[PDB]
RNA sequence: UGAGCCUUGAUGUGUAGGAUAGGUGGGAGGCUUUGAAGUGUGGACGCCAGUCUGCAUGGAGCCGACCUUGAAAUACCACC
RNA sequence: AGGCGGCCCCCUGGACGAAGACUGACGCUCAGGUGCGAAAGCGUGGGGAGCAAACAGGAUUAGAUACCCUGGUAGUCCACGCCGUAAACGAUGUCGACUUGGAGGUUGUGCCCUUGAGGCGUGGCUUCCGGAGCUAACGCGUUAAGUCGACCGCCUGGGGAGUACGGCCGCAAGGUUAAAACUCAAAUGAAUUGACGGGGGCCCGCACAAGCGGUGGAGCAUGUGGUUUAAUUCGAUGCAAC
RNA sequence: CGCGGGGUGGAGCAGCCUGGUAGCUCGUCGGGCUCAUAACCCGAAGGUCGUCGGUUCAAAUCCGGCCCCCGCAACCA
């Protein structure tokens, strides 16, 4: 039912938390995974083994819509930066984009203040 | 850094020419610059601590 | 040591069969320094064994070995307040060893009337899959499992 | 895009086991040119065993108590 | 000066320079006086995304009115005003003159055939190292803290106290001017040897890790302490007394 | 009293939803781990599955009475 070919893999790699997210071309989600959602918390949350780990638990969910090629979108830096990606590789996934959409602000929002620790 | 996959190329090889484009732009710099936000006076002196290094 | 990186002392192989792995275990099972009475006692493990299984004296204490270690090893790094327990690669020179010493462990925690029939029982459970010293491995593989995350 | 229903097609692994046996009554044969074995499979379900077909190819056979089971043929079936 | 960074227009200040032309001391500083003056704040009116005092909850914590997280009002933004303080700091008043230098950078400009980005030199502007010199040294150092001149401003031990009282200014907050009594023998400044750092780098020890056995729990030996006894000889007291 | 839903380890909730089937959140102890309370895993004790009978090979799972908790509207001399 409503299979695609190819679509959209949004990784919002942070430095709390790895989110993998599969959507349509345009934009129309299928099925997302989390390493927070993968069973792992705090220290184990942010991990590149985590994201890896959530990455193929998307790929696992997604298998029923019939994708093939694969595009993938990087927001933001975190711990699984590339090994996300990798994981999808090894998942079977012929990736044809490595989009970068990192949220740079152009010197307008102001940031939160410095944690003294 | 928007990347496309040529073909006859592998995929370790398109990551590290997406690695490459990151280090170049200096996104991750940038974001850690922009994590907290920085006090002028501070930005400042960080800058003049930078040129006294820079004189060797 | 801080400074010093030596070769180890040769340590000669077993009289009935020929292996420096029995001396180790035999080793790892005497304290007080009582290694006679301990070999004698390892002997008698071995002799059952064989009873038991109808094999080799030697490749089933092999094979038990092989059941009851693991891979890899987690370990304290203690950089922050909390426990930074990552795993590493074990090398095959003290994996042996950690493993006889488990072995041994089970042993002693054993309640059979004779030392050495404890420590044969805990073999076959090893041959098995079923004994003290395997569960011992399997949680510290499972330990290792869900910190492999680190490096 | 939800609600039923006259209606017509799907659906039923306790382990014994040919393997995805709901039961209760009529039967030892029903089905076939309102086209039988075997072959490419679309889509599904799924206990991953296999289970229901759509359409093409092929043109004269698959099944029945079987050995099993607390229950027997999905060899035909109605009440559902 | 405070400051000021998307872009584009309008209005406009100033600086700097190059050839030249002209005025002819028109110069300098400035008591009082006047204007400008970050921030926060204050005033009416707006505007309000984020951020974020206060504030709330969570933690953390011995406690946590904090640091940390989630939130979140004033404020931060404009409009015309007030405020008039900042470590408004080059901690160096303002101007004018002179004295071996370099590396540069920045911003121009004029000649020589630019014979090529370039070359000759040669003027203005800012940064670092540093000679003479100077200083208490640190250091500053043709942008002086050097060698002179002018002129002001201000200091005269610390604290009390840049506070009181009074004035003047302020819507208010307060600002400004500015004491005294009493009190202390120091108060500092630079640098030096140290030590120390929950600073940085190096190395090392059974220091940790990895391991092997303990003690600590029991009884026994012993020694101390504490209580007790007529007397419990006295000393030993982190390690380095038991 | 009429009707509807529930009695599930120490507690609450899934398993009923059309027989072939004890899981979830904690709680308790032990082990590993940390300076650790904790976070986190491994292992275990802990349930006439309201009660009882019936259909059946098979029920907590279907039904019947009975008991208890709740909800429901209802009149209440
Ligand atoms: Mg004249
Ligand atoms: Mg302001
Ligand atoms: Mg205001
Ligand atoms: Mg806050
Ligand atoms: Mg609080
Ligand atoms: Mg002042
Ligand atoms: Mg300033
Ligand atoms: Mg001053
Ligand atoms: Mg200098
Ligand atoms: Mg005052
Ligand atoms: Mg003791």
């Amino acid at each position: 039912r409503k299979q695609v070919s190819d679509g959209v893999a949004h990784i919002h790699a942070s430095f709390n938390n790895t989110i993998v997210t599969i959507t349509d071309r345009q934009g129309n989600a299928l099925g997302w995974a989390t390493a927070g959602g993968s069973g792992f918390r705090g220290s184990r949350k942010s991990t590149p083994f985590a994201a890896q780990v959530a990455a193929e638990r998307c790929a696992d969910a997604v298998k029923e819509y019939g994708i093939k090629n694969l595009e993938v979108m990087v927001k933001g830096p975190g711990p699984g930066r590339e090994s996300t990606i990798r994981a999808l590789n090894a998942a079977g996934f012929r990736i044809t984009n490595i989009t970068d959409v990192t949220p740079i602000p152009h010197n307008g929002c102001r940031p939160p203040k410095k944690r003294r620790v | 850094p928007v990347i496309k996959v040529r073909e006859n190329e592998p995929f370790d090889v398109a990551l590290r020419r997406f690695k490459r484009s990151c280090e170049k732009a200096g996104v991750l710099a940038e974001v850690r610059r922009r994590e907290f936000y920085e006090k002028p006076t501070t930005e400042r002196k960080r800058a003049k601590a930078s040129a006294v290094k820079r004189h060797a | 040591p801080r400074r010093r990186v030596i070769g180890q002392r040769k340590i000669l192989p077993d009289p009935k069969f020929g292996s420096e792995l029995l001396a180790k275990f035999v080793n790892i099972l005497m304290v007080d320094g009582k290694k006679s009475t301990a070999e004698s006692i390892v002997y008698s493990a071995l002799e059952t064994l064989a009873q038991r299984s109808g094999k080799s004296e030697l490749e089933a204490f092999e094979v038990a070995l092989e059941n009851v270690r693991p891979t890899v090893e987690v370990k304290s790094r203690r950089v922050g307040g909390s426990t930074y327990q990552v795993p590493v690669e074990v090398r095959p020179v003290r994996r042996n060893a950690l493993a006889m010493r488990w072995i041994v462990e089970a042993a002693r925690k054993r309640g059979d009337k004779s030392m050495a029939l404890r420590l044969a029982n805990e073999l076959s459970d090893a041959a098995e899959n079923k004994g003290t010293a395997v569960k011992k491995r399997e949680d510290v593989h499972r330990m290792a499992e869900a910190n492999k995350a680190f490096a």
